[PDB]
RNA sequence: UUGAGCCUUGAUGUGUAGGAUAGGUGGGAGGCUUUGAAGUGUGGACGCCAGUCUGCAUGGAGCCGACCUUGAAAUACCACC
């Protein structure tokens, strides 16, 4: 509805992304969560893009 | 062709503009008009490449260069004028940064012999020899002294130092030019020069402005930033006006026709569709209303601020009396022994034309002490409202917008009043949570009116009250300030405002001070200039 | 005048032969002079990009027919080796700054990677005429003695105009035809080798050979 | 009648500071003008209006580079644009 989809692209250099939904009215800035990257097998930072 | 794809910038809660995808360039000049709070400057610094957009991308050929006019004055105060006007061509300036840095340490070893020896060929092929004297007779075209433009950037008086930044924009022979608010708070003759020079070179300038004249002189296409989209109308300012008006009016007429033939159809559907033996005669129309489907209409971003100034406690007889007026800083006394008296209800139009004390007299009157004038005096119950041309200092603070407005809620005004005084100014609770120092020039100016409302002052002072403001927020002032019963002293640099608002005229000539009663029309007839 | 009567003597649209064109040049040369003849080739490139520029230097097989008083800007061992190289300059900090302060210029600039006096002493004059040494042009080289041959043997330099046309002297009108032929051919071949990578289209769009005062014609 | 493009030909592209409306190269530095001049007899076009371009010639056989202040040099002249 109002909460639409974004993807958290990996900042470990590879092509990997988790998918989540974010309320774009209240939060206008990106998401920054440390999430597991299985290609490199370590916890890197995961910025959002689309 | 510099191209942009699906930018969709979101600032706080609502996108100023979404999924814009458009090509630019080709050697044309594009205006960038829009409503005062429409994020056009944000789009401009997205296009240049300063800040990354929320979505999408902007691609320009790496060799082709951009030249953007930045407002960061005295960001170059450390070094001199003739190189700060050159450093706007970044590719040839790092050349000097390396040439004058490698040399110093002794000596030119066998890595110097090939890192700096063929560094000067960069100088040659970027035309570094003809750098100052090609920028010299550009700073002179602007008017930054004539031969004195040198020494520390603090040497040039901060009154008009930003003309160096303006001349920095087009020195580099740039293909892309992105001058942003080029001639705000500026004079007329140098504007004439800029209008004539901009279209001499063959570039692809994107120009953002609000005056009709500049856009018509130096434009070939126009872009809007209305309804969250930029659609390019070829032509001029008047051409855009007529095109936009005609298209919106035809849309609001197509809407009327669709509404009429939908309402008539729905009448039949409501009459039928429940009849026991004629029910199936509404279903050839129930499916036809499903095929008219009037197109989405989006609220126009123009709007009108309901500005209304109201006095608190009115006064009588003399508003002020000033005698002794004499003050000068470097050149000498700008005005010597100026005597004037203002009855209540008077309106003054004290215009100066770029550096005659046109603002420092107002600063003295509101209070900026140590003049030779010992007989400046206000009325007794006087309450003063001040609009200085520098809105930066009042917003050098991390206060949110609403709480910043809440510095002066008078005894009787609540959250409801302090927030309705900005809701009246079409500011949204959407934007009520943002820090103060992030608003545009026109938005800051209108917030200053939202502060002038609170104090309910019987004296108003305005120093170029209209700057970076669009047409509508100047029309609201023209139709609201004229219905103000208290004293008014202002200086509008433009012409129509003073000709339609003035009651008395008082200008500081570079050697003396004039005075005249009667509006700017009668003053123009007295002068002899039409 | 002469140029209202030879305008009909020379045709512009017609492309002449290599030998016939130089014969026409020799038959059009009238004014008393050595009349160093030149050639301008329209290289097909865009000057708006630095990567496509053609800055070069090559030695002609016959020579230009004139000598240049190249100044050796060196010091130390480098400035001492050039003394016996048959040059016309001395490399030192004083002889560069003060000596060249009033002096106009030399034909070429000696390579001075050993000293530290011939770096920026040129200033407005040493760079406005393009007299600074460069690595691509070979002016700034470590072998001063070897570069003496290029300085004295006719190390012709060439740089693009802001459009993309390279013109340089190919000899004098006193030179013979079978010598001017190979002289032009050597420079043309050097340009072909020096051609950059991303030079789209055909690079040699015209070869206009001419004299100082005569006419200018195409050859191919 | 006129648009679009190309070859050719010819004009125009000054502040300062300098003789003076110097486009970049760079060939050269002594060449242009008397199968009829610098200046004079005289129109129009352009123009930041100070000045350039232009029928011929009674008279005509003499003007421009070196110096110079400039980032750079000069219709001394041609070239490719
Ligand atoms: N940090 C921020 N957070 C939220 N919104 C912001 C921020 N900075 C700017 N904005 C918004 O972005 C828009 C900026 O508009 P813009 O600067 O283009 O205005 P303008 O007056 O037309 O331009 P200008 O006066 O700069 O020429 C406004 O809606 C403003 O509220
Ligand atoms: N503190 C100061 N120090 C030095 N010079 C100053 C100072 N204040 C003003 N001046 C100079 O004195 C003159 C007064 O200019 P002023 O500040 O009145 O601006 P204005 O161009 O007349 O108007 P406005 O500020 O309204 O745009 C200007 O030449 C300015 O440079
Ligand atoms: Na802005
Ligand atoms: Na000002």
């Amino acid at each position: 509805g109002i909460r639409e989809k974004i993807k958290l692209v990996s900042s470990a250099g590879t092509g990997h992304f988790y998918t989540t939904t974010k309320n774009k009215r209240t939060k206008p800035e990106k998401l920054e969560l440390k999430k597991f990257d299985p290609v490199v097998r370590q916890h890197v930072i995961y910025k959002e893009a689309k | 062709m510099l191209v942009s794809s699906n930018v969709t910038m979101q600032f706080g809660s609502k996108p100023l503009f979404e999924n814009i995808s458009v090509k630019f360039g080709g050697g044309n000049r594009y205006g960038l008009i829009g409503a005062n709070g429409s994020g056009k400057s944000t789009f401009m610094k997205i296009l240049g490449g300063d800040l990354e957009p929320t979505l999408g991308n902007v691609s320009l050929d790496p060799n082709e260069r951009i030249g953007k006019l930045r407002q960061d004055q005295f960001a170059f105060e450390e070094f001199t004028v003739l190189d700060t006007v050159i450093m706007g061509h970044k590719e040839l300036w790092e050349v000097k940064q390396e040439r004058d840095r490698i040399y110093a340490l002794p000596e030119m070893s066998e890595e110097d012999g090939y890192k700096v020896a063929d560094l000067e060929v960069k100088y040659g092929e970027m035309d570094g020899y003809s750098a100052e004297a090609r920028a010299g007779e550009l700073l002179l075209g602007v008017g930054i002294p004539v031969e004195q433009h040198y020494g520390p950037m603090s040497e040039v008086a901060p009154g008009w130092k930003l003309r160096v930044l303006l001349a920095q924009a087009l020195f580099a022979d740039p293909d892309i030019l992105l001058l942003d608010q080029p001639t705000n708070n500026l004079d007329i003759d140098t504007i004439r020069w800029l209008e004539q020079v901009l279209n001499e070179r063959d570039s692809t300038m994107i120009i953002i402005s609000h005056d009709r004249h500049f856009l018509n002189m130096v434009c070939t296409h126009m872009a809007d930033l209305d309804y969250g989209e930029l659609r390019v109308y070829p032509g001029n300012y008047d051409e855009y006006m007529t095109a936009a008006t005609q298209a919106r009016e035809r849309l609001l007429a197509d809407n009327a026709k669709k509404k009429a033939q939908i309402a008539e159809l729905q009448s039949f559907v409501s009459r039928f569709s429940a009849n026991a033996s004629k029910s199936r005669q509404a279903t050839s129309r129930a499916r036809q209303i499903d095929k008219i489907k009037l197109e989405e209409v989006k609220a126009s971003s123009r709007q009108n601020p309901f500005i209304r100034f109201e006095q608190d406690k009115k006064l009588f007889r003399n508003a002020l009396e000033v005698e002794g007026l004499t003050k000068g800083f470097d050149n000498g006394p700008l005005f010597k022994n100026l005597n004037l008296l203002l009855e209540v209800g008077e309106k003054l139009a004290v215009l100066g034309t770029n550096g005659v004390g046109k603002s420092t007299l107002l600063k003295t009157l509101v209070g900026d002490l140590q003049p030779d004038s010992g007989t400046v005096k206000w009325s007794e119950n006087a309450r003063i409202g001040y609009y200085a041309q520098d809105h930066e200092y009042e917003f050098e603070n991390d206060l949110t917008v609403f709480e910043w407005m809440s510095q002066w809620k008078q005894e009787g005004d609540d959250e409801q009043a302090v927030r309705s005084i900005l809701g009246r100014l079409l500011f949204s609770q959407d934007d009520i949570k943002k820090p103060a120092k992030v608003l545009s020039g026109g938005e800051k100016g209108r917030m200053l009116f939202g502060k002038l409302m609170m104090q309910k002052p019987n004296i108003l002072i305005m120093d170029q009250p209209t700057n970076h403001l669009d047409m509508e927020s100047i029309e609201s002032l023209n139709m609201a300030l004229e219905l103000y019963q208290g004293t008014l002293i202002f200086v509008s640099h433009d012409r129509e405002f003073v000709s339609s608002l003035a009651t008395r005229i008082l200008e500081i000539t570079p050697e003396r001070v004039i005075d005249f009663s009667g509006n700017y029309e009668d003053y123009l007839r007295s002068k002899g200039i039409e | 005048k002469r140029m209202r009567v030879i305008r009909e003597k020379v045709d512009a649209t017609k492309q002449y032969d290599i030998n016939e064109a130089i014969a026409l040049l020799k038959e059009l040369a009238t004014a008393k002079f050595v009349e160093s003849v030149d050639v301008a080739v329209n290289l097909g490139i865009d000057a708006r990009k630095s990567d496509q520029n053609v800055r070069g230097a090559t030695v002609l097989p016959h020579g230009t027919g004139r000598s240049v008083r190249v100044a050796v800007f060196t010091q130390g061992a480098n400035a001492e080796a050039a003394k016996a190289a048959g040059a016309e300059l001395v490399g030192m900090e004083d002889l560069a700054d003060q000596i060249k302060k009033g002096e106009m210029n030399f034909d070429v600039v000696i390579a001075s990677p050993d000293a530290m006096r011939v770096v920026g002493q040129l200033g407005q004059v040493l760079g406005p005429r393009g007299l600074m040494p460069n690595p691509k042009v070979g002016t700034v080289t470590p072998n001063v003695a070897e570069a003496v041959k290029n300085a004295k043997a006719g190390q012709v330099r060439y740089r693009n105009d802001k459009n993309g046309i390279i013109h340089t002297t190919i000899g004098k009108v006193d030179f013979d035809a079978d010598k001017l032929k190979e002289n032009l051919e050597a420079l043309l071949v050097a340009l072909k080798k020096a051609k950059p990578t991303q030079a789209k289209g055909v690079y040699i769009k015209k070869v206009s050979i001419s004299t100082t005062m005569g006419a200018g014609v195409a050859v191919d």
